[PDB]
């Protein structure tokens, strides 16, 4: 009873969150009205011009075109309640040699969950783009929500692993010369590449390698410059220049699962991409019966905030969307998994 | 030609709300909606109703699933129209059907 | 040094609403809030669950109560957390003890 | 004037150490090539001189 | 939600028809260039022909 404490500055723990894909190739948006969407891809290909005789007769060549998809459902919903016994309390703020009334307390607690739900969505929207354009390929599987298999139309040439008896750790760190490998990754790839982000693992074997070094001083050899001797470390995505036309880009970016921290690529990989690439932001349509009433089918995000009747009374929040990430490319990037 | 007979998808056959619940799942088969379940008698895990054992539904699956779902949502109040729910084939008797429910918050109205 | 961590208590697991009852009681010791109930064999007066007799639970206790109780108030609805409610040693596996609401409204999460 | 090379073939060309140190000399060669591919994921490019 | 007249969509068809007619005879200019200006000998043979 006789402590006599007084509290100084408190912390905050952030999280190293920064989503650069919904920001670099996802800027577009689409809104959904409708219950399916499409995705069509021409599969544009000649065959070779035949050298028949101009006697006897040409081969009908059958005509092109025609591939069709659906990705329709997509959800979200991180639910929240208030339980107002929690406001007799005091918060591990709020230092104890000058309180609060127990109602502002419910009010900076409704905040910080407001926040939360936020930041839970945004950890979504991040992961979908993540695995779009990482695998060519996604899953929606969860508890109350049946599987949901996204086929985003990635061929096998574009999954490149490096797996076998010379990848890169099995070379010579000084005679080898890694951009040959680039340049045949880079081959199958449709489309100008000029962002290869790595892994923040992925960065320290592309650099052992004495050749790139070497590259990096010749006074006409190339117009390269990389920061070496690290440019920004502890921090999300950076910049560690420019490597000739392409750029190079170290994302360390963390994902938080139920208890535990994952980072969202992993440990060595890199991906062909190009910054022009187009991707879709897609939003489907709130199924709520009160968003309905407003006309808000059609949105972004849907925060709603209600209460319980009866004599036990509680509050709750929620915010209701449909991250729907899509590629109308999938075979613009290449994903090499390194070893 | 071929009709195109549009009925509104209305399970829900009373304003008595429908709430949820989560169990783990032991399905032998593909369960789709609106499939009623028992418990396991040796496992108490979660499986379809037979429709010949008395008494033994507890409630509604509430979303599709198959064998690779270890925890199953169902259903576990509110009353559901007789014509939407997706009996058992064993179960012939539409009065037992009807009160197959009783003694819980699901009914069949 | 020493760390006291401030953290929430939420039994509710659902936003489902949690209704509550009373009805005599048996009790013969000490009973914190969230002991699960069964129904006695021979007078059916409300007991403490012994955690074997399977498919006897009725309900989950909302108010402290001892002995001395004639009456005890009892939750006979809505969802409620497995870390959070206080079940008996006796039922060892998490899925027989899972399940073992099923068929009330009660239900855990 | 135009030596046209195969896309892994110039791999081991440019990987002699005697052109690399060739390119810097300072007054020894007039000669400009750009390793480090400039035309990445396209067809024919250009190396320089 | 918006259809077309099925007369312009075969008027598409042409088009992409005629396109493809251009890049197929295109690309076998190149194939007779490479082996001309790679080999100084070319056979040019096909089925029925």
């Amino acid at each position: 009873m006789y402590t006599t404490a007084q509290l100084l500055a408190a912390n905050e723990q952030k999280f190293k969150f920064d989503p650069l894909f919904l920001r670099l190739f996802f800027r577009e948006s689409y809104p959904f009205t409708t219950e399916k969407v499409y995705l069509s891809q021409i599969p544009g290909l000649v065959n070779m011009a035949l050298y028949v005789s101009p006697i006897v007769s040409g081969e009908v060549i059958r005509s092109r075109g025609g591939s069709t998809s659906e990705f329709t459902p997509g959800y979200v919903k991180p639910k929240h309640e208030v339980n107002p016994q929690m406001t007799l309390r005091r918060l591990p703020d709020e230092d104890p040699q000058n309180l609060a009334d127990p109602a502002y307390r419910r009010r900076r607690i409704i905040m910080q969950n407001m926040r939360d739900e936020e930041l839970a969505i945004a950890q979504v929207e991040e992961m979908q783009a993540v695995s779009a354009v990482l695998k060519g390929k996604y899953t929606m599987t969860g508890e109350a929500f049946d599987p949901v298999e996204v086929d985003m139309g990635r061929s096998e040439e574009n999954n490149i692993t490096q797996s076998g008896g010379t990848e890169w750790s099995k070379r010579d760190k000084s005679t080898y010369d890694p951009t040959d490998d680039i340049e045949a990754y880079a081959l199958n790839a449709s489309g100008v590449v000029n962002i290869i982000v790595f892994d923040p693992k992925g960065w320290a074997l592309f650099r052992s390698f004495k050749a790139v070094k070497e590259k990096l001083d010749t006074r006409r050899g190339s117009n390269s410059e990389l920061e070496t001797a690290v440019k920004d470390l502890g921090k999300a995505v950076s910049y560690k220049g420019m490597y000739g036309d392409v750029a190079i880009v170290v994302y360390s970016g963390q994902y938080v699962e139920n208890g535990v921290k994952k980072n969202f690529l992993p440990d060595n990989t890199m991906v062909l991409g190009n910054t022009q690439a187009r991707g879709l932001r897609t939003y489907g349509c709130i199924q709520d019966a009160d968003a309905q009433r407003e006309g808000i089918n059609a949105s972004a995000r849907y925060p709603k905030n209600w209460v319980t009747t009866g004599d036990p009374a509680r509050e709750f929040t929620m915010i209701q969307s449909a991250p729907l990430m899509l590629l109308a490319d999938p075979d613009e990037f290449v994903s090499v998994q390194l070893a | 030609t071929s009709k195109e007979t549009f009925t509104h998808y209305q399970p829900q056959g009373n304003s008595d709300p429908a709430h949820t619940a989560t169990a783990p799942g032991g399905l032998s088969a593909k369960a789709p909606a609106m499939t009623p379940l028992m418990l396991d008698t040796s496992s108490r895990k979660l499986v379809a109703w037979d429709g010949t054992t008395d008494g033994a539904a507890v409630g509604i699956l509430a979303v599709a699933a198959d064998q690779t779902s270890t925890t199953l949502t169902f259903y576990k109040s509110g009353t559901f129209r007789y014509e939407d729910v997706l009996w058992p084939e064993a179960a012939s008797d539409e009065t037992k059907k009807r009160t197959a429910f009783a003694g819980t918050a699901i009914s069949i109205v």
